[PDB]
């Protein structure tokens, strides 16, 4: 990442308060209900046909648990998060089919998500860090196709 | 194209910024700086620093004309018609920066709106920036 | 949107394109195959090799689809409808690659028609695909 | 900028073929039509009002000239693009202010130039070896930006 120690610091911090269970629910399920053609991907999942049964799908909160999990772990290897995420690029390229720039809407998605959740707390500078986050995410989980 | 629970949910959004818009406004280009500092090279005359004047007048202009479109929701095009003709001819702005604002827009609505925010106000306010966003970059060629 | 300018200059470039539409457009799905790889991902279910027929047949499918967009220039939300919903609702491309199709549109043109894709001609024809890709996406959300 | 071996023989091979002067000029007098907003950097320039008073402005031809003259030169240092453009990319930034979106632009315009004038030599692999170029070009010149 192209962190400051400072920036670095900003994003670990905020994290630490972070609820990755409802976090991750929320960030996937506001994806699949502002972002409709996402749901391409989770025919599987049932009834996405209101923001409602969207937002309360079991099997959409808990896809949202894993993504996010994986995420955080990611935090741990901000210096490589080419490295870290070199198999989950594979995956999502090879075996499931997903265009990038999905990885990109989510990240948006996710930022807002954390300010709903933190208000004050998620300020200009601290927003801005997060930005240079999940673009750098976004790039490693893209890296690997071809 | 705004769905009718799409208007409604945003005059109801927007209803809530009330008095607020302006620093909204400001809020949302002071993130727009710092996030995607390559939006900076349009405002080479502005003091960007924090609370700046330049920028919190900016910020009411830009809050206003919203609620214009707010407003004549439904006339968009016409309610906005001098203002898509200033970025078209005079500052041409880049499309793709319409979509950086929008987006330091929604962050600073979600921050400031918790109750309001929800799933539905989110996706609604959304294809709304978007809405504005093609109407202010429909006669630039 | 087109002007009268723009219409003449599409309906004549696409003239010449006649009965080579077909492999041109097989040709820039090749281009874009090769040029942007993630493009793929909406086709796990062809075979993308070289002289493909999948790609062929593909290719002359949307050959087809802009020919009709052409012949209807004045109406294309009417004309192209059905292809509006299929891509909003069965295919869910993400509307970036509208863009990326384009591109490499422009470019087989650019490498067939010499003598006709002028500066003009080009703007026209960038305009006209930005539409085209449009309408594809309207109905999105 | 991930150019294999071959895909840099087969952007210097073409490259050989090329007269600067011209297509730096088709080029840039192009984008000053196709994306008429990028006319804002050039009020002194004159009459841009046509095509044929952009096509054919001498101004216009010899800024082309001059661009491509540099984007040359970055074409011999294929592996530091980066520091081969690090004083421009502060001289665009930090005195002309030009949004680098503009540099992106500006690529898609020379490829369709490209193949403009090589026809069927410009292949569909000659493309996508160019791609990356004057992507990674516009990204050295936009590594300076802040
Ligand atoms: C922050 C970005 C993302 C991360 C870290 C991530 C991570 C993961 C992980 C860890 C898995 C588990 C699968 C396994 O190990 O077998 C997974 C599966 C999957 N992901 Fe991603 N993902 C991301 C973004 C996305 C997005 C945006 C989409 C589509 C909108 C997506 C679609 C899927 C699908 C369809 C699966 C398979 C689930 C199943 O088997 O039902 N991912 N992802
Ligand atoms: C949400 C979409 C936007 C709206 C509603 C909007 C609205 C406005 C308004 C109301 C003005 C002031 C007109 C006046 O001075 O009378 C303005 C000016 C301006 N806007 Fe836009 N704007 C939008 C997007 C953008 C974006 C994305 C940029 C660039 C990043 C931008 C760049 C400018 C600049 C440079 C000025 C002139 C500043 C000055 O010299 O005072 N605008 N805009
Ligand atoms: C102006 C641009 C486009 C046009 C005119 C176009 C037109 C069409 C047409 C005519 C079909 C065939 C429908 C049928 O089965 O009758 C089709 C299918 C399809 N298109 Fe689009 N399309 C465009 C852009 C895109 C883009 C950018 C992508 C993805 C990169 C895409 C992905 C698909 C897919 C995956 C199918 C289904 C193919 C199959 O399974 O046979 N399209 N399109
Ligand atoms: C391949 C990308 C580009 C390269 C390699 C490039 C190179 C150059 C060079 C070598 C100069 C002269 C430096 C000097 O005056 O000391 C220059 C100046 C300039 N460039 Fe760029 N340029 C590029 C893209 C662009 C684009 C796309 C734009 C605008 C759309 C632009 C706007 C300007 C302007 C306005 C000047 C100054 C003209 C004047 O003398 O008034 N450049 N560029």
């Amino acid at each position: 990442m192209h962190l400051t120690p400072e920036e670095k610091s900003a994003v670990t911090a905020l994290w630490g308060k972070v609820n990755v269970d409802e976090v991750g629910g929320e960030a996937l399920g506001r994806l699949l209900v502002g972002y409709p053609w996402t749901q391409r991907f989770f025919e599987s999942f049932g009834d996405l046909s209101t923001p409602d049964a969207v937002m309360g799908n079991p099997k959409v909160k808990a896809h949202g648990k894993k993504v996010l999990g994986a995420f955080s772990d990611g935090l741990a290897h901000l210096d490589n998060l080419k490295g870290t995420f070199a198999t989950l690029s594979e995956l999502h390229c090879d075996k499931l089919h997903v265009d990038p720039e999905n990885f990109r809407l989510l990240g948006n998605v996710l930022v807002c998500v954390l300010a709903h959740h933190f208000g004050k707390e998620f300020t200009p500078p601290v927003q801005a860090a997060y930005q240079k986050v999940v673009a750098g995410v976004a790039n490693a989980l893209a890296h690997k196709y071809h | 194209v705004l769905s009718p629970a799409d208007k409604t949910n945003v005059k109801a959004a927007w209803g809530k910024v009330g008095a607020h818009a302006g620093e909204y406004g400001a809020e949302a280009l002071e993130r727009m700086f710092l996030s995607f500092p390559t939006t900076k090279t349009y405002f080479p005359h502005f003091d960007l620093s924090h609370g700046s004047a330049q920028v919190k007048g900016h910020g009411k202009k830009v809050a206003d004309a919203l609620t214009n479109a707010v407003a004549h929701v439904d006339d968009m095009p016409n309610a906005l018609s001098a203002l898509s003709d200033l970025h078209a001819h005079k500052l041409r702005v880049d499309p793709v920066n319409f979509k950086l604002l929008s987006h330091c827009l929604l962050v600073t609505l979600a921050a400031h709106l918790p109750a309001e925010f929800t799933p539905a106000v989110h996706a609604s306010l959304d294809k709304f920036l978007a809405s504005v966003s093609t109407v202010l970059t429909s006669k630039y060629r």
